[PDB]
């Protein structure tokens, strides 16, 4: 199934300041066929299982945190983050549903 | 398949003489003291009709397929009612909707439900006593394949049960004719105790019953009754007693008729206009 | 029935109506095509179907000939042509559940319409790319039924409405669902007009 | 309210089998299909399936199948989860996760996951 | 569409030749007088073509 490598480890935001979570991966999440990616992020919350983060490689979460914004093609995960407040502090997850089984990502975690 | 019955090679048919039965009445009307003619199908004055029999007593039966020619004769007397009844169609099976009339001891009933009708037809009488007197079997008349679109239920025409001959008390006489959608069958009980022979006479059948249909009726034949003991021929549908069931089969022509009728407004006189030239 | 799996009740040999909806049980919401309902004490008819069934309410405005709105065109396609009427009443108080009564269905989704009167109960994933479906159950193909949602909490529209599409035809087989004549006084030695049942 | 809310505790030391089970609230059970995630003290987040409800389908990761079978109510409203036996290690924060369905054609945007779920430390 | 265009769409009977039948009357399609309530079983009565 693909693999999903996140990077960095640990994204080091001492925060306010933008920041970028990256998740290379080997294979497709361009939906092609329908068009956008069957791909999404999601984050882990402290305590709670996650909310998603953004749609589509793209599109914002209904949860409205636009300190957080994406982009990406065909394998390209790419997480921006315009901004952050020090509840960002958690771990940060790429998954794959293009295909079954799924696949969780290596995570992310947001520190200083 | 169903299980195949005995002792059917048929010898020929026994050609004989209509003596004029089987007038009946036309139409709703009240007519008095009066003369009126009209045409139908109606079976002939002196017609070539035939009687047919399940002649075991010899030694042999019979109720296979026989073609409604457009309009049915039937007589016969009760003779322990052997008879329970008739089923109609054409192809007579599960693949056209088809009819069954059958005179239960329960009921008189009628349902139209593209039966599955046996190849060897019956309803079933058994000597298994379920109960101490001797009233039923499995019925067999038809595997049970149908789609229904009718039922009737009506008092039953019930007389006592045994598989063997008796006695000419009532004919219970009828006709059958589909007016394109409309099977209207006609009735008499007529009290006759005699030898064989067909009566002599006169009288007519009333309009026992209509129903409303689609079917195009073309084939048909009678529900005998056969009744199952140790000593009937074998097994199931080998088991069976019949008496005779001593019984005319005819058919019914169009013809024009003179009709009469008295102060009380029965038929009473009848002319076929075609026998004779008196007659016509 | 769930509207997927529709009955379709003949109706027989009997007196037809259409006064009785004024009395215990007046409809909600009612519909007619092709006729005027009016008639429904005078015409007769070779057969009669109650097309019979629960739909999300909001179908009132689908459920017509001509009308094609998909979910009808999966479940129960009318004939485009059809004319008469139709039960469609809202049923929340009966149908719907404190914790839903999940268990009235219809199919989302067929490869194609519904011809007038089809009944589909095929029920295999259904496919919408490529390869034999196989229970892959959420890409290439998906699973074609869903349940409506009926609770007490559904808007109006989400609420249950109770359904029977009343189909009835006339053939060579001649008619008696029939709706009733009407009856008058025995008058006497006047000199009257008269219908004695022709 | 919207929730879908767990069996409470287990905890006993390995070998005997397990059924775990979320009941669900607010939206209609038939609406989502529940899938099935874990926690592990390494990666965090691991699936292990999915309940079409309605259909009563499934569908397994690789990992698992001897053991696991998952399973619903839909009258009552609530999913099971079922698995052969427990390690020690196999204690985690088991999450029903929940799934709508394909209310987008295509589903991949119905494909989103609503992963809030709930999680339990099953042990 | 065009639905400025017009007609009457129920009446208690038909009309006789050349009439012009303009009454907005609120149809009584059943039980009750309507009283201009408009209500179910109580219909403006003109429909527009498509
Ligand atoms: C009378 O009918 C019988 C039986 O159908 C037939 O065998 C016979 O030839 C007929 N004869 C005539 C001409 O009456
Ligand atoms: C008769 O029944 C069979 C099986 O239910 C069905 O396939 C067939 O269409 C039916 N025919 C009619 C119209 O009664
Ligand atoms: C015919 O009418 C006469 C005179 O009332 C009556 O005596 C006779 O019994 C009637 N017969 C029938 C068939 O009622
Ligand atoms: C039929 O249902 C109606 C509700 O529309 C109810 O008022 C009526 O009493 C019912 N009648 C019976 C006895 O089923």
């Amino acid at each position: 199934d693909i693999q999903m490598t996140q990077s960095p480890l640990s994204l080091p935001v001492t925060p306010g300041e933008p920041a970028s979570i990256s998740c290379r991966s080997s294979q497709s999440l361009l939906d092609s066929d329908d068009g956008n990616t069957y791909l999404d992020w999601y984050l882990q919350k402290p305590g709670q299982s996650p909310q998603l983060l953004i749609y589509t490689l793209s599109y914002r979460a209904s949860g409205v945190p636009d300190r957080f914004s994406g982009s990406g093609s065909g394998t390209d995960f790419t997480l921006k983050i315009s901004r952050v407040e020090a509840e960002d502090v958690g771990v940060y997850y790429c998954m794959q549903r293009i295909e079954f089984p799924l696949t969780f990502g290596g995570g992310t975690k947001v520190e200083i | 398949q169903c299980v195949n019955l005995t002792t059917r090679t048929q010898l020929p048919p026994a050609y004989t003489n209509s003596f004029t039965r089987g007038v009946y009445y036309p139409d709703k009307v009240f007519r008095s003291s009066v003369l009126h003619s009209t045409q139908d199908l109606f079976l002939p004055f002196f017609s070539n009709v035939t009687w047919f029999h399940a002649i075991h007593v010899t030694k042999r039966f019979d109720n296979p397929v026989l073609p409604f020619n457009d309009g049915v004769y039937f007589a016969s007397t009760e003779k322990s009612n052997i008879i329970r009844g008739w089923i109609f169609g054409t192809t007579l099976d599960s693949k056209t909707q088809s009819l069954l009339i059958v005179n239960n001891a329960t009921n008189v009933v009628i349902k139209v439900c593209e039966f599955q009708f046996c190849n060897d037809p019956f309803l079933g009488v058994y000597y298994h006593k379920n109960n101490k007197s001797w009233m039923e079997s499995e019925f067999r008349v038809y595997s049970s394949a149908n789609n229904c679109t009718f039922e009737y239920v009506s008092q039953p025409f019930l007389m006592d049960l045994e598989g063997k001959q008796g006695n000419f008390k009532n004919l219970r006489e009828f006709v059958f004719k589909n007016i394109d959608g409309y099977f209207k069958i006609y009735s008499k009980h007529t009290p006759i105790n005699l030898v064989r022979d067909l009566p002599q006479g006169f009288s007519a059948l009333e309009p026992l019953v209509d129903l409303p249909i689609g079917i195009n009726i073309t084939r048909f034949q009678t529900l005998l009754a056969l009744h199952r003991s140790y000593l009937t021929p074998g097994d199931s549908s080998s088991g069976w007693t019949a008496g005779a069931a001593a019984y005319y089969v005819g058919y019914l022509q169009p013809r024009t008729f003179l009709l009469k009728y008295n102060e009380n407004g029965t038929i009473t006189d009848a002319v076929d206009c075609a026998l004779d030239p008196l007659s016509e | 029935a769930s509207v997927y799996a529709w009955n379709r009740k003949r109706i027989s040999n009997c007196v037809a109506d259409y006064s009785v909806l004024y009395n215990s049980a007046s409809f909600s919401t009612f519909k007619c095509y092709g006729v005027s309902p009016t008639k429904l004490n005078d015409l007769c008819f070779t057969n009669v179907y109650a097309d019979s069934f629960v739909i999300r309410g909001d179908e009132v405005r689908q459920i017509a000939p001509g009308q094609t709105g998909k979910i009808a065109d999966y479940n129960y396609k009318l004939p485009d042509d059809f004319t008469g009427c139709v039960i469609a009443w809202n049923s929340n108080n009966l149908d719907s559940k404190v914790g839903g009564n999940y268990n009235y269905l219809y199919r989302l989704f067929r490869k194609s319409n519904l011809k007038p009167f089809e009944r589909d109960i095929s029920t295999e994933i259904y496919q919408a790319g490529s390869t034999p479906c196989n229970g892959v159950e959420g890409f290439n193909c998906y699973f074609p039924l869903q349940s409506y949602g009926f609770q007490p909490t559904n808007g109006v529209g989400y609420q249950p409405y109770r359904v029977v599409v009343l189909s009835f035809e006339l053939l060579h087989a001649p008619a008696t669902v029939c709706g009733p004549k009407k009856s008058t006084n025995l008058v006497k030695n006047k000199c009257v007009n008269f219908n004695f049942n022709g | 309210q919207v929730q879908l809310v767990q069996s409470g505790a287990e905890v006993k030391k390995p070998g005997a089998s397990v059924k775990v089970s979320c009941k669900a609230s607010g939206y209609t059970f038939t609406g989502y299909y529940m899938h099935w995630v874990r926690q592990a003290p390494g990666q965090g987040l691991e699936w292990m399936g999915r309940i079409n409800p309605n259909s009563g389908g499934t569908n397994y990761a690789q990992k698992f199948q001897g053991r696991v079978t998952m399973t619903r109510d839909t009258s009552i409203s609530t999913a099971y989860m079922e698995l052969s036996r427990l390690r020690s290690d196999d204690t985690a924060v088991y999450y029903c996760a929940r799934v709508p369905y394909c209310s987008s054609t295509s589903c991949h945007r119905d494909w989103y996951f609503d992963l809030w779920g709930r999680g339990t430390l099953v042990t």
